[PDB]
């Protein structure tokens, strides 16, 4: 947390600006309340706040847990997705279908993505989600 | 049968297209009529011998010029200040102020001002007066002379070298690395220690009393007895003044290290005994083959080891590499795509080299010399390397035997190209997403009057390096700001002055970064992965492609294969070329305004805008784009001129020659032709001018020759205002 | 056009006495100032029932309110000569783009069947060395790029003319203090003041129009562009190289067995040719209208 | 002019025969298929490099192709001034 | 259809089959033939020093 | 300092070596 | 000026626009030469 930057606590040009920091929403403590929320970073000359990410636990939950959260959601939505696909094949209606959506089985599987991770893990150790190199015809060259 | 005689072909049309085309294969030797390979290779020799001539005058041109009408004596005495002499002006068209805001430095005619440099480099190698630059081009022109009647020679029967001759490598290796520098630089050093260095320190030591006096007055008492830290004697004091003897020093090898308190330079023993070790180290290097006499490494077969220890192998590292030597001693292809390769990166490392380490005196004060030199090599650069891909690209269809390398270290490449190629597609698709995204969150926060709701990133891995380096500004204490580890004891035998240098961090050495050196590296980082993806793209597909793979037999050359599935246009294997020349362009565009702003702000210590305004584009756009163009805009106008007139005139240039690239690159052939029938149906009856008649039959322009001559007014419009506003710019605002 | 870059090298070279305005070398459009003369005197004899002009910017008084100006006669001098030759000369081209297309779009001197196969198709093979572009709406695609040229210089034109010399505030005297003050016979002339003298004034507070209450709109000009140069990619590729891409994702896809069914097919080079000319287009109609929409909040 | 490139594929339904608007195009007796006559280019010299040809060809890999080359004059470039 | 020289002489290209039919006939014209498929196809570095084409194998 | 008739020598040395040295250089690749 | 003769004056001209003129002249005679001889 080094290279010459002050805690956003005590940077006096910060809280010159949180003086008449504009409150923005219709709540007058909108402003105030931000930047008292801003006194845990460590500001700079510049009097706003740099993100240090290093696992360091000044700064760690700051972009941690949100990068674990976005994890989980693409993983939902990408795991829904391909079992949408993978489901759709088993009905020779494919492209019929393709443009049409089957609500009442769509349902099920965006709500059956509760366990995605650790059940594509086992998929991983059983080896189901990769077909052989030259199983796949897709040629090349 | 006349023109063109290096095609038969070619001369059986009566198109214009002929010239057009008479004039794009006379430097493409392998192509012509009737010719095998001894002829290329000896007219090859002969050619490039022309080329080190003309490179010979071209010296000789510029050198002669400045030594005629010139002001390098007045800029010996007030240097800092006295501005170089390009050479005389001669128009009549010209101006009225023109004549009247020219003539300074003392001058009565039209002084042309010059930037690239030659005076600082040329005084530091030790020179005084107008005839010694005159005597120099009087004598590399008869060098030239002669140089170009040895190429004469070897034209003749008796004097024609022998293909095996061109093949045999080893003795060119060796002659080369040793004997083609090694010894070059013993020389440079020699006049180095017998002329520069006393120059510097103010004796002239002209070309008689050479002969008697000495480098050093220990001069040859370490020569054969071995204390060589003799002539390591009283360096130059704390007050040295080059060409001068005020605080003089007699020592001729140092390693001082750092920089020189009055030039700011490089130290000029520093660079004796630097090119001393280099010189000493190729000749060690240079015996390093094998010969024709009988001992060494034989090249071709070094790598020809199947088995060490038991464990045979599969190739050094455990790979293949089988049969592969003959291929950089067949192909020329090959060879010439290695050394553009090679020198457009050292090209660009010469260019990252000079505006942290200045090599001469007074280069850094100077800005807009060194700052028109440093775009103007990275410039020069960023192309090679395309010429690099593209011959590569050529290789891969021409040079290239299928069995001679089965299952060797190439087929494997091929064989997995395509996750090679998949996985630059992502990282090129995720860097520019999250890059663009994080570029629009600043936009947006700071566009509804609330900053801090905007994010800010902080490097460190580069400020830990620099720390690490030595550097005591954020206070880490670790190797060398750790005065007591383990290597700090070490480093350079005279590491206080590079010290004392380092840490008056006040020149351009190592400066301070913040959240916008993040963004646009990451920008760069993109860029180039782009651009190598269209390069290698079109380079693996030399050969053909899944749904094309016939195009190995077609060629390098045109094809277009008509409208077979919603067309298949820009599929000739260089249509790759054009792409990765914009997507070069706009790169070396970025990383050299980068550097400008960069450089402006450290040039008044007002860091405060380019911080400021770094996060939204806003910024960009506003504070470097028209804050600086007024100081050259109005070179003329309504009510007056100044002498910037002409830089205005190229900026409205470029941008005309601009926009004419547009023209060509839109319209295509299926319009100007239907046009041109109609022109011809009015010669022939019109009356009192149908006498005339065709030279030949006129048609219109033809496929690749459009996209060719568009990509060329294109890149001449990108060039010159860029340019043009640079040099306005610096010289303009200092 | 060459003799306006003749008067711009000759003020760009010290002979201003070589220039083409009143103060240099003359020329006057008498026909337009002798109709608007004749306009001027109308009532009384041809129009007897009549009490006014029919408007003032011919002739009559100079009708205001207020400090504010209604309308004053308008002032033709030199500059309007080459500006409406240059409207004739556009105009002239755009009919010939389109004529041209009209007439030679059954039947070419070299295609005899154009009618015979259509008039919505790309090409017809690199037959006689290139015919693309050979049927009829690309030439109404170059013309609208024409008719833009013509239609975004018409307008430049006149807002320049009356927010300079038509336009501005009123004295008790009824004294027309100009926006601007009279520019056309000052700098419209050569094509360097045409950059200066107009977006100068037309862009000079929309980098900072934005950043309170009654300016916080952060107009989409900084963000026409990206549209303009994304639609500029369009026109200059190919299409082979996308769909060789194409297929490269696609058996990135299908090795981890996620292939969609439906094959994606890169655009045909009409629709990219389509798409591009539209992005082009609204990318500078969205810029034009940003930049003289804030221009005028600047001054109402 | 240009030249002209034949193979096996040639089905026999001689739809180029009929697409080619230049007389360069034959079904000479062949053989193996149940084609019997199989196409080829007697008459290359008044190639126009329109090759509506193969677009006519309905074979997978259309059995016939055209090497462009670049030996033009005024019947390959086709003008009639 | 007749094609004319400058001399004022004619040539007779076609009609050749009567109604153009272009495939039928009892035994035609024998000039020329390449009955190969591409698999094995010319090649750069094998076939040079010479200015043949991509048929002779 | 600078230089007299010298110059129009420094031209004299030209025009026969390096002139037609490069005249034959050139010629030597049939026209 | 400087302690060179006129020189400087006229010897552009010539460089300028004659020598141009023969080369182009020349080239274009060249460029419709009989056979099998060319200058
Ligand atoms: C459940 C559906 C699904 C799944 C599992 C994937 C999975 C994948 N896609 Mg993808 N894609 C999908 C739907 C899906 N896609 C759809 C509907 C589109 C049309 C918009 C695309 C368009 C697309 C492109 C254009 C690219 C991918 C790429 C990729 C690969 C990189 C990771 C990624 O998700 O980038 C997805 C990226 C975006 C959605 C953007 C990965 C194999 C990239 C790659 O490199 O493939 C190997 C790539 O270049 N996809
Ligand atoms: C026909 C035009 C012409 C020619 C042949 C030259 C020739 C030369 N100029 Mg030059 N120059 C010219 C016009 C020209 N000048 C004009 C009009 C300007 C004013 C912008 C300059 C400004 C200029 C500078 C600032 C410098 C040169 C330099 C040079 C030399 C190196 C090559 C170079 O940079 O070319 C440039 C050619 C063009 C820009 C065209 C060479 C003798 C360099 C030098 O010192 O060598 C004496 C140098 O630093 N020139
Ligand atoms: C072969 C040519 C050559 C010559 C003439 C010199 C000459 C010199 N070197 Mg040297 N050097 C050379 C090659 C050469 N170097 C090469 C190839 C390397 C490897 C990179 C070095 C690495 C080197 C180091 C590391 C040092 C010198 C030093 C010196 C100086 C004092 C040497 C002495 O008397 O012992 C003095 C012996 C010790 C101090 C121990 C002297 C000027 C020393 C110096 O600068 O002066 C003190 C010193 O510290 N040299
Ligand atoms: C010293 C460096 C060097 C050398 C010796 C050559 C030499 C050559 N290049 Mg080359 N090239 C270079 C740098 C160099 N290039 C660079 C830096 C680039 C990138 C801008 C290119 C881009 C390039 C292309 C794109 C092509 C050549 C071609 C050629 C060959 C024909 C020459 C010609 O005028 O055709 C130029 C012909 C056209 C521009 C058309 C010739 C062997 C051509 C070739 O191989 O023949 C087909 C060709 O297509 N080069
Ligand atoms: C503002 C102009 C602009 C922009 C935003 C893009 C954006 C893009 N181009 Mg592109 N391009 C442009 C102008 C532009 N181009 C022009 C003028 C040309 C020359 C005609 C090209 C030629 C070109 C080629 C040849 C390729 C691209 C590719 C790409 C993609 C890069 C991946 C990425 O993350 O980018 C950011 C993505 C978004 C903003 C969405 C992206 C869609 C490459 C690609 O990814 O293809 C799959 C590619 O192969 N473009
Ligand atoms: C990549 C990291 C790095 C780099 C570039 C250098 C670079 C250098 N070290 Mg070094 N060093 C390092 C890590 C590094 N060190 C570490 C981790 C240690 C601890 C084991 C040392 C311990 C060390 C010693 C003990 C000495 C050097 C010396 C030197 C210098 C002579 C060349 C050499 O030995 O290498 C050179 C400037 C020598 C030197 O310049 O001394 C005068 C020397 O004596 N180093
Ligand atoms: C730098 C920009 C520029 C310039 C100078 C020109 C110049 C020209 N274009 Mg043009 N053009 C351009 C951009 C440009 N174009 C672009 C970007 C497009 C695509 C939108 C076109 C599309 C286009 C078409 C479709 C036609 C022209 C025509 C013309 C010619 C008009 C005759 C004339 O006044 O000569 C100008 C002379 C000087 C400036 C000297 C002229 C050569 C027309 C033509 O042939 O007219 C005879 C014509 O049919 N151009
Ligand atoms: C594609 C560009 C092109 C090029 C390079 C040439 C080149 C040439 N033309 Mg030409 N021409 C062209 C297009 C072109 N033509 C078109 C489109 C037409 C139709 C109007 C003509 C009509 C034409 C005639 C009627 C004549 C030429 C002649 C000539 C020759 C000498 C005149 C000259 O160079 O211009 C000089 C032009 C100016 C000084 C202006 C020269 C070989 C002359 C000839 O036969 O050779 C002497 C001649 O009498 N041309
Ligand atoms: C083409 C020329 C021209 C035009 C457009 C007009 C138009 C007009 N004249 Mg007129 N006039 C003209 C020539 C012209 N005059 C000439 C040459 C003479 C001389 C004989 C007259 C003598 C004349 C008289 C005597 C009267 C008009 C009137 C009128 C108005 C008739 C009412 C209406 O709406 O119509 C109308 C504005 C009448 C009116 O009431 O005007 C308002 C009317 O009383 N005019
Ligand atoms: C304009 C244009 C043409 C027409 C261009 C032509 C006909 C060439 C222009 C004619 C010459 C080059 C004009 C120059 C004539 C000089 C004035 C004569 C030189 C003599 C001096 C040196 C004295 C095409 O053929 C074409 C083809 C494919 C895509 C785009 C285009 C395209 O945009
Ligand atoms: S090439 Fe096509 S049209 Fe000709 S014979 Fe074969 S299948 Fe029939
Ligand atoms: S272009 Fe095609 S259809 Fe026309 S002559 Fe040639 S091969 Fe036959």
């Amino acid at each position: 947390v080094g290279a010459g930057l002050v805690p956003c606590s005590e940077s006096p040009e910060f809280i010159q600006r949180a003086a008449s920091a504009r409150n923005t929403t219709a709540d007058p403590n909108s402003g105030q309340k931000r930047f008292e929320r801003y006194a845990q970073e460590l500001c700079g000359p510049e009097g706003l706040p740099h993100l240090i990410v290093d696992g360091r636990l000044n700064h760690a939950g700051d972009f941690l847990i949100p990068s674990i959260l976005f994890l989980y959601i693409a993983g939902w939505i990408g795991w829904v997705g391909r079992a949408y696909l993978q489901e759709i094949k088993k009905r020779d209606n494919t492209e019929l279908r393709e443009v049409i959506i089957d609500v009442p089985t769509a349902l099920p599987l965006m709500l059956s993505g509760f366990t995605w991770p650790l059940a594509a893990v086992k998929e991983l150790l059983s080896g189901e989600l990769v077909a052989k190199d030259d199983e796949i015809p897709v040629s090349p060259r | 049968t006349k023109f063109p005689k290096f095609s038969q072909d070619l001369a059986q049309d009566p198109t214009t297209r002929r010239l057009w085309y008479g004039i794009a294969t006379a430097h493409d030797f392998e192509t012509h009529d009737g010719m095998t390979e001894e002829n290329l290779y000896q007219k090859l020799f002969a050619t490039h011998f022309g080329h080190v001539a003309i490179i010979f005058l071209w010296t000789s041109s510029l050198l002669f010029h400045v030594a005629w009408q010139g002001n390098f004596e007045q800029w010996i005495k007030d240097p800092l200040n006295v501005r170089p002499i390009a050479h005389a002006i001669w128009d009549p068209h010209f101006g009225k102020a023109a004549v009247d805001a020219f003539t300074q430095a003392g001058a009565t005619y039209p002084v042309n001002i010059a930037y690239s440099g030659v005076y600082h480099w040329w005084y530091t190698i030790g020179m005084r007066t107008n005839n010694d630059l005159y005597s120099g081009a009087v004598f590399l022109l008869i060098l030239a002379g002669v140089f170009l009647f040895a190429g004469w020679l070897h034209l003749q029967p008796k004097f024609r070298p022998s293909l095996s001759w061109f093949k045999s490598a080893e003795p060119r290796l060796n002659h080369h690395l040793a004997g083609l520098f090694g010894v070059s630089s013993l020389a440079w050093t020699g006049h180095l220690v017998h002329v520069a260095i006393p120059e510097s320190r103010g004796q002239h030591v002209g070309w008689d009393n050479f002969l008697t006096t000495l480098p050093h007055p220990e001069g040859l008492r370490p020569f054969f007895t071995g204390n060589w830290g003799v002539y390591a004697a009283n360096p130059d004091t704390a007050n040295h003044v080059f060409g001068t003897s005020q605080g003089a020093g007699t020592a001729i090898l140092t390693f001082l290290g750092g920089f020189h308190p009055q030039t700011q330079s490089l130290w000029l023993t520093d660079m004796a005994h630097h090119h001393l070790a280099i010189a000493v180290l190729f000749i060690i290097a240079g015996h390093m083959y094998r010969t024709n006499f009988g001992i060494g490494h034989s090249i071709k077969e070094m790598l020809n080891a199947k088995n060490f220890f038991g464990t045979k192998t599969e190739g050094q590292f455990n790979l293949p590499h089988q049969g592969l030597y003959d291929t950089i001693n067949n192909s020329l292809h090959f060879q010439l795509s290695l050394a553009l390769a090679a020198l457009g990166t050292i090209t660009s490392l010469v260019a990252q080299h000079m505006y942290a380490l200045p090599p001469y005196a007074f280069m850094g004060q100077d800005f807009t010399t060194q700052a028109a030199l440093y775009t103007h090599h990275q410039y020069i650069a960023v192309f090679l390397m395309v010429g690099a891909f593209a011959h590569a690209g050529i290789f891969w269809v021409r040079d290239y035997d299928a069995e001679q390398n089965k299952g060797n270290v190439l087929d494997r490449v091929l064989q997995h190209k395509e996750a090679i190629i998949s996985h630059l597609s992502w990282v090129s698709l995720f860097l520019g997403f999250h890059t663009l995204g994080l570029y629009v969150h600043n936009d947006v926060v700071v566009a509804f009057g609330t900053p801090e709701k905007q994010i800010l990133i902080e490097p460190v891995f580069a400020q830990f390096i620099q720390a690490s380096h030595g550097k005591v500004l954020y206070g880490l204490n670790t190797l060398l700001s750790n005065p007591d580890s383990v290597a700090s004891t070490a480093g350079a035998a005279w590491l206080p002055g590079w010290l004392d240098a380092i840490n008056n961090g006040t020149n351009s050495l190592f400066l301070t970064i913040g959240p916008g050196d993040f963004l646009v590296h990451h920008a760069f980082a993109l860029g180039i992965h782009t651009t190598v993806l269209v390069l290698v793209k079109g380079a693996l597909d030399a050969r053909g492609s899944k749904l094309m793979p016939d195009k190995k037999d077609f060629g390098y050359a045109f094809p277009c294969d008509g409208p077979g599935r919603g067309g298949t246009c820009d599929i000739s294997a260089w249509d790759a070329f054009y792409l990765a020349l914009f997507w070069a362009l706009n790169t070396v565009g970025w990383v050299t305004f980068y550097w400008h702003w960069k450089h402006l702000g450290i040039w008044q210590g007002n860091v405060a805008q380019f911080n400021e305004s770094s996060t939204y584009l806003m910024g960009w756009l506003r504070d470097y784009l028209w804050l600086y163009s007024a100081q050259l805009i109005n070179g003329y106008n309504p009510y007056g001129m100044n002498n910037l007139s002409v830089w205005a005139w190229m900026f409205l240039f470029g941008h005309l020659v601009w926009a004419t690239g547009f023209m060509f690159l839109i319209s295509w052939r299926g319009y100007w032709q239907e046009l041109i029938e109609t022109l011809v149906w009015a010669h022939e009856r019109t009356p009192l001018a149908s006498l005339v008649r065709w030279k030949d039959k006129p048609v219109a322009m033809s496929i690749v020759q459009g996209r060719l001559v568009g990509l060329a007014h294109f890149t001449v419009g990108y060039v010159l205002t860029y340019a043009a506003f640079v040099i306005a710019s610096t010289a303009g605002k200092f | 056009f060459g003799l306006y870059i003749h008067n711009d090298t000759m003020q760009a070279l010290g002979r201003p006495q070589d220039m083409f305005s009143d103060t240099a070398i003359q020329l006057q459009p008498v026909f337009a100032q002798f109709v608007q003369n004749i306009h001027t005197l109308a009532p009384g004899s041809t129009a007897p029932n009549a009490l006014e002009p029919v408007s003032y910017a011919f002739g009559g008084g100079v009708v205001a309110v207020g400090g504010k100006i209604a309308m004053m006669p308008i002032a033709l001098g030199t500059a309007d000569f080459m500006i409406h030759h240059i409207h004739a000369f556009q105009i002239h081209v755009t009919v010939l783009i389109l004529l041209k297309g009209f007439l030679f779009a059954r039947n070419s001197r070299l295609i005899p069947d154009k009618a015979n196969l259509g008039f919505r198709f790309p090409c017809d093979g690199p037959g006689r060395g290139g015919t693309c572009q050979v049927s009829g709406w690309d030439h109404v695609f170059l013309g609208l790029f024409w008719m833009f040229n013509t239609i975004a210089i018409a307008v430049y034109h006149f807002s320049w003319k009356m927010q300079s010399d038509v336009w501005g505030t009123i004295d008790p005297d009824g004294t027309i203090a100009h926006i601007t003050g009279g520019n056309f016979a000052m700098s419209a002339n050569t094509i360097n003041g045409w950059l200066r003298d107009y977006q100068w004034a037309q862009a000079a507070q929309v980098i900072q129009s934005y950043g309170s209450a009654l300016s916080a709109y952060g107009l989409l000009f900084l963000g026409a562009h990206f549209v303009w140069a994304f639609s500029l990619m369009f026109l200059f590729s190919g299409r082979g190289y996308w769909q060789e891409l194409i297929e490269s994702i696609v058996w990135a896809h299908n090795k981890l067995k996620v292939a969609p069914t439906i094959q994606p097919r890169a655009l045909s080079i009409i629709q990219g040719r389509a798409v591009g000319v539209a992005h082009y287009l609204l990318g500078a109609i969205v810029t034009i209208w940003a930049f003289f929409e804030a221009r005028i909040i600047s001054v109402g | 002019s240009h030249s002209v490139k034949i193979y096996d594929t040639c089905i026999g339904c001689t739809q180029c025969v009929r697409a080619c608007p230049t007389d360069v195009l034959e079904m000479v007796p062949w053989d193996g298929c149940k084609a019997g006559q199989i196409a080829a280019s007697p008459r290359t010299e008044d190639c126009v490099g329109c090759k509506r040809c193969e677009t006519a060809c309905p074979t997978d890999f259309l059995s016939i192709r055209v090497y462009l080359s670049n030996a033009e004059t005024t019947r390959s470039m086709g003008l009639a001034y | 259809i007749y094609r004319v020289y400058p001399n004022g002489e004619v040539q007779y290209l076609h009609p050749s089959d009567g109604v153009f039919p272009e495939k039928v006939n009892e035994g035609r014209q024998k000039v020329g033939y390449v009955d190969r498929n591409i698999g094995k196809n010319p090649d750069p570095a094998k076939l040079k020093f010479s200015g043949m084409t991509t048929y002779n194998a | 300092m600078s230089i007299s008739d010298t110059q129009v020598f420094v031209a004299l040395v030209i025009a026969l070596i390096p002139g037609v040295l490069a005249f034959r250089l050139a010629t030597e690749l049939y026209k | 000026m400087f302690s060179a003769s006129f020189l400087p004056s006229i010897l552009v001209p010539l460089t300028g626009l004659v020598f141009p003129a023969i080369a182009m002249a020349l080239l274009l005679i060249y460029v419709e030469r009989e056979d099998p001889s060319g200058i």
